[PDB]
């Protein structure tokens, strides 16, 4: 169960408050790379900086309103789900005002050709840079961001009743945000769906990112966390 | 199971 809780009484404003207090903070890599990459030194990077996401992402679940309303066994099981969509829709967030190319980090951003340096890491790293382009058209804003990454969390396990409400509570919240910014109704309810519909590209996007992490594990080219071993075991 | 103890 989830009777009772705040995050149901929240209002819209309350809501966006709570989830921009929850963000990660904005991630350096605790190395730049000598050019060029191999695939063994990008991956390398990748995997360590997506290691040292997954600590904050923790974090920030936890003060995702609902979230800890749950059982921890079903904690585990939305991040075990959904950790690679986050960090995807974070990636492609940061990179909005960088065309062309995928901000993994302040001092690690890459275009399409370098992605070409990992054995098929090229065809993501467009659908990636398209993601971002389509967010950058739509003008996607921050207090709309976030509501997203939290739809992202709450809803790639659900299938993959509480859940349902907060769900519904984070709908209310995105159409408030589109009220509030001058949209007509038609243009609200046409947001949204463009919005949702990009999440089920995320959940497409994060599935092929976990066949090639899956790939690369076997090969064995760079250590991975346990962490991030626990992860890649529950997609198998 | 490290996402249990760090959920927790």
């Amino acid at each position: 169960a989830g009777a009772g809780s705040l995050a149901l009484s929240l209002t819209a404003d309350q809501m966006v408050s709570a989830l921009l207090d929850a963000e990660p903070p904005i991630l350096y890599s605790e190395y730049d790379p000598t050019r060029p990459f191999s695939e063994a030194s990008m991956m390398g990077l990748l995997t360590n900086l997506a290691d040292r996401e997954l600590v904050h992402m923790i974090n920030w679940a936890k003060r995702v309103p609902g979230f800890v309303d749950l059982t921890l066994h079903d904690q585990v099981h939305l991040l075990e789900c959904a950790w690679l969509e986050i960090l995807m829709i974070g990636l492609v967030w940061r990179s909005m005002e960088h065309p062309g190319k995928l901000l993994f980090a302040p001092n690690l951003l890459l275009d399409r050709n370098q992605g070409k340096c990992v054995e098929g890491m090229v065809e993501i790293f467009d659908m990636l840079l398209a993601t971002s382009s389509r967010f950058r058209m739509m003008n996607l804003q921050g207090e709309e961001f976030v509501c997203l990454k939290s739809i992202i969390l709450l809803n790639s396990g659900v299938y993959t009743d509480h859940i349902h409400r907060v769900l519904d509570k984070i709908t209310d919240t995105l159409i408030h945000l589109m009220a509030k910014a001058g949209l007509t109704l038609q243009q609200q309810h046409q947001r949204l769906a463009q919005l949702l519909l990009i999440l089920s590209h995320i959940r497409h996007m994060s599935n092929k990112g976990m066949e090639h992490l899956y790939s690369m594990k076997c090969k064995n080219v760079v250590p991975l966390s346990d962490l991030l071993l626990e992860m890649l075991d529950a997609h198998r | 199971a490290i996402l249990h103890r760090l959920l927790q």
